[PDB]
């Protein structure tokens, strides 16, 4: 088997599109679903929407632009939903923001999102001659000063460690990614049809195995933006626009016996919370340390 | 061998008079530029934009050029570039671009 | 836009007769009437005959569309032009006469000439703006119809009058579109047993200006085969290549204007 | 005023006159009134001239309508798609004949100020001047101050 870089991307997107078509071809034929607003602004507000098509974002378009722009994450019953996930049965919806009193749910949803971006930054930035295997997106708590992604690289490429030029280029391509506006999309896949998309990454295939194993229906949660697809835990933030300052700060070589795993550590803030040029240097200092919470 | 103008540029010229006298015939073949007068084509290219670590980032750092300046400084750079005064470079009123011809007559 | 046939003054027979009389051509009126009939007009006529309960079919199937005539027309037309260019410019390659013929027979050009001869007005078809693929068929139908009534000798003159003339003022690589001037020049020089095309820089004004000007000459064994202007050394090379190609192939500003004589 | 109108360069329709001359007038339609006086001239032109004019110009179709109409008009129509209107209203027979003969030989291209008297293609035969055309060449293409 011999594969081109663009071919694999296309194939993944085709698998994903086949998925979508198969999810939509369930023939709901526009069934009426009912949502209620339990939020504190307009209580006793009802929404008659279209089951498994209409979204909690499409529910914000009824209120005002303010909701559309401010709300990162929806709290529907006992679950956070992300804005672009269609809705299943009758629900009750509350909207979450960065300035709310228990933003934590959103915060976890930020790092996850932010981490995923740095995937695109990396895999596509390498020479055709080498090989980049993305491993997992280890979830650190927010008090640790960074977000981290795990990466394995070609064995002959393993001796050199990055230069401030390379780092700055990572940052630059990240911000260039933020520049064009990318929506985030959520799909529910079976382990059988999920294991076919990732393939060549063994760590993806095994992570999928464990993750889908712990939950009885063998369900994998996929997140697609642009040409990139990634499996993660929990919901993501609605648009790429929301991320303002992006930095790829440090990269650290960690070595196990059977694997050489590099951490990519970075820092980012939302356009809502954006911080001053002095503070940014202070936090960009703390993101240089090797930050370990895996378990 | 007499010619009023040198044969060293444009055309070599020959003025003859018809035997009868009623016609001036004029023979002017083109002068090809001699090879000894030319210089070799300048060919200068250096691509060092490439980093040895990653070539996709090395050819993604070729589209990394951009800036935005103020109206005034921009105008001074444009007029320096084309060797113009700085007045030509300013916008035009509504009234003027309303009345610019939509379809200018094209010849040949 | 409305059909002239639907407007106040119309006599279709008078128009048909006049058409031929003004170009000085002899058509059996049967063949010409045949020529302006389109499959679209027939299909619409059948739609109306079916939806109104009107009995048409026999005499409407007797209408004999322009298909055969149009095919005769295009085949003889391309044959004719190909012979013209082959005999006029001996040095053009197969691909060249191919492209020129392709250009005179192009949708645009034929549409234009047909529009101005009042072929669009006299054509029977659905949808009065008369889309280009229709108008083309309609136009060549006339040609085939001439080929029947008059010998190939007459149709020769007609084609060279209302078609070849469209080529007045236009350049070669305007209708060739070939994007590799250099390689093709090298090929043609190899085919001519001519050795080494060499790019050499002749005159240049300003190299530091936003507006430089270059002249590249091309040398085959110290002789200057062609020369051209440009904004860069590359564009200049391309231009000299164009010029060389033009001399070799024979399409040049100096070439004799196209003959018109009537034997 | 010449700054008031549009303009065209000198033009022929369909490169007319090269291969052959194609008379550009296509249809000519008169509307007169048998009863009313203003059409008097228009009447005589129909009796005497229209026959010989039609014989002389085989190409143009001539439509003639008597109708209850007060201002006799002739509508020229061109191979070009151009349409030109005239009133033959209250004119002599020599005047109608003359007008029709003016219509006959026009192109149908609009009468509008023509920019320059001639349309040339390939005006440039044997060369077209460029600043370098008459300057002498030097050795090795050296600049004014250069050293090789």
């Amino acid at each position: 088997s011999q594969l081109s870089p663009t071919e694999l991307i296309e194939m993944q997107n085709d698998l994903f599109n086949k998925e979508k078509n198969r999810q939509l071809s369930l023939t709901p034929r526009t069934e009426k679903i009912e949502v209620k607003h339990v939020g504190k602004t307009d209580p006793g507000t009802v929404f008659v929407m279209n089951k498994n098509i209409s979204t909690p974002y499409s529910c914000a378009m009824h209120l005002s632009e303010w909701y559309c722009r401010k709300s990162i994450l929806a709290l529907v019953d006992g679950q956070p939903w992300d804005m672009y996930k269609p809705l299943t049965k009758s629900c009750e919806i509350k909207f979450l923001t960065f300035k709310d009193d228990d933003p934590g749910e959103v915060n976890k949803a930020y790092w996850r999102s932010c981490a995923m971006m740095m995937g695109c930054v990396i895999e596509r930035a390498f020479k055709d001659e080498y090989v980049v295997s993305l491993v997992r997106a280890p979830e650190v708590p927010v008090i640790a000063g960074a977000f981290c992604y795990d990466v394995v690289l070609d064995k002959r490429l393993d001796e050199w460690m990055p230069t401030k030029e390379n780092l700055h280029s990572f940052t630059k391509d990240a911000r260039a990614l933020i520049y064009k506006d990318l929506p985030f999309e959520t799909l529910e896949v079976e382990a059988k049809v999920a294991l076919e998309i990732f393939q060549h990454n063994k760590y993806k295939l095994d992570f999928i195995e464990e993750k889908a194993s712990q939950n009885p229906e063998r369900i994998v949660k996929l997140h697609r933006f642009g040409d990139f697809i990634d499996v993660s835990e929990g919901p993501l933030i609605p648009r790429t626009s929301i991320c303002f300052q992006y930095e790829v700060s440090a990269v650290h070589n960690l070595q196990t016996q059977s694997s050489l795993v590099r951490r990519f550590q970075g820092l980012s803030l939302p356009v809502h919370l954006r911080a001053h040029f002095t503070i940014w240097n202070k936090l960009l200092e703390r993101s240089r340390k090797m930050v370990t919470e895996d378990k | 061998t007499y010619s009023s103008l040198p044969d060293d540029y444009n055309c070599k010229v020959e003025l003859a008079l018809t035997s009868d006298g009623r016609t001036i015939v004029c023979y002017h073949p083109s002068v090809d530029i001699p090879y000894e007068h030319t210089k070799p084509i300048p060919x200068x290219x250096x691509x060092x934009x490439x980093x040895x670590x990653x070539x996709x980032x090395x050819x993604x750092x070729x589209x990394x050029x951009x800036e935005h300046l103020e109206q005034g400084p921009m105008i001074e750079q444009l007029s320096k570039m084309f060797f113009t005064t700085k007045h030509r470079w300013y916008p035009r009123g509504q009234y003027h671009r309303r009345r610019r011809k939509p379809n200018p007559p094209k010849d040949r | 836009p409305v059909r002239r046939s639907e407007k106040p003054n119309w006599d279709y027979h008078a128009e048909i007769q006049a058409f031929g009389h003004r170009l000085q051509e002899t058509f059996s009126l049967d063949l010409l009437k045949t020529a302006f009939v389109n499959s679209c007009y027939i299909k619409s006529e059948e739609a109306k005959r079916q939806k109104l309960g009107i009995d048409k079919e026999a005499a409407l199937l007797n209408l004999k569309d322009n298909q055969e005539l149009s095919e005769q027309g295009i085949s003889f037309s391309q044959t004719c032009l190909t012979q013209f260019f082959e005999d006029a410019f001996p040095d053009l390659p197969t691909e060249g006469v191919t492209s020129l013929v392709d250009f005179l027979t192009s949708e645009e050009v034929v549409c234009h000439v047909a529009r101005n001869l009042a072929v669009e007005q006299l054509a029977l078809s659905a949808e009065f703006p008369v889309p280009p693929p229709v108008l083309r068929q309609t136009f060549f139908a006339v040609i085939g119809a001439l080929l029947q009534s008059s010998g190939p000798e007459r149709t020769a003159l007609f084609i060279r009058d209302f078609l070849i003339t469209q080529m007045t003022g236009k350049e070669l690589f305007e209708m060739w579109t070939i994007t590799n001037p250099m390689g093709l020049l090298v090929e043609e020089l190899k085919k001519r047993k001519i050795s080494a095309p060499e790019s050499r820089l002749t005159r240049q004004s300003g190299s530091t200006t936003a507006l430089p000007v270059y002249f590249v000459g091309l040398y085959c064994d110290r002789k200057l085969i062609a020369e051209g202007p440009g904004e860069t050394v590359l564009v200049a090379e391309e231009e000299a290549a164009r010029v060389a190609l033009r001399k070799l192939f024979g399409f040049t500003e100096n070439r004799r204007p196209w003959d018109y004589s009537k034997p | 005023t010449a700054r008031g109108t549009a303009s065209r360069f000198l033009t022929s329709v369909l490169h007319n006159g090269l291969g052959r001359y194609v008379q550009q007038l296509q249809r000519l339609s008169f509307s007169l009134s048998r009863d009313a006086p203003s059409s008097r001239g228009a009447r005589e032109f129909v009796e005497r001239e229209v026959t010989d004019f039609a014989r002389r110009n085989p190409g143009v179709v001539i439509y003639v309508n008597p109708r209850p109409c007060c201002v006799p008009r002739v509508v020229a129509e061109y191979l070009n798609g151009a349409v030109r209107e005239e009133s033959i209203h209250c004119k002599s027979v020599e005047e109608i004949a003359a007008l029709v003969q003016k219509l006959a030989d026009q192109s149908g291209l609009d009468v509008i100020r023509i920019r320059k008297p001639f349309h040339t293609d390939s005006p440039s035969i044997q060369g077209q001047w460029h600043p370098f055309t008459n300057k002498p060449t030097t050795l090795g293409g050296l600049r004014p101050r250069e050293v090789q």
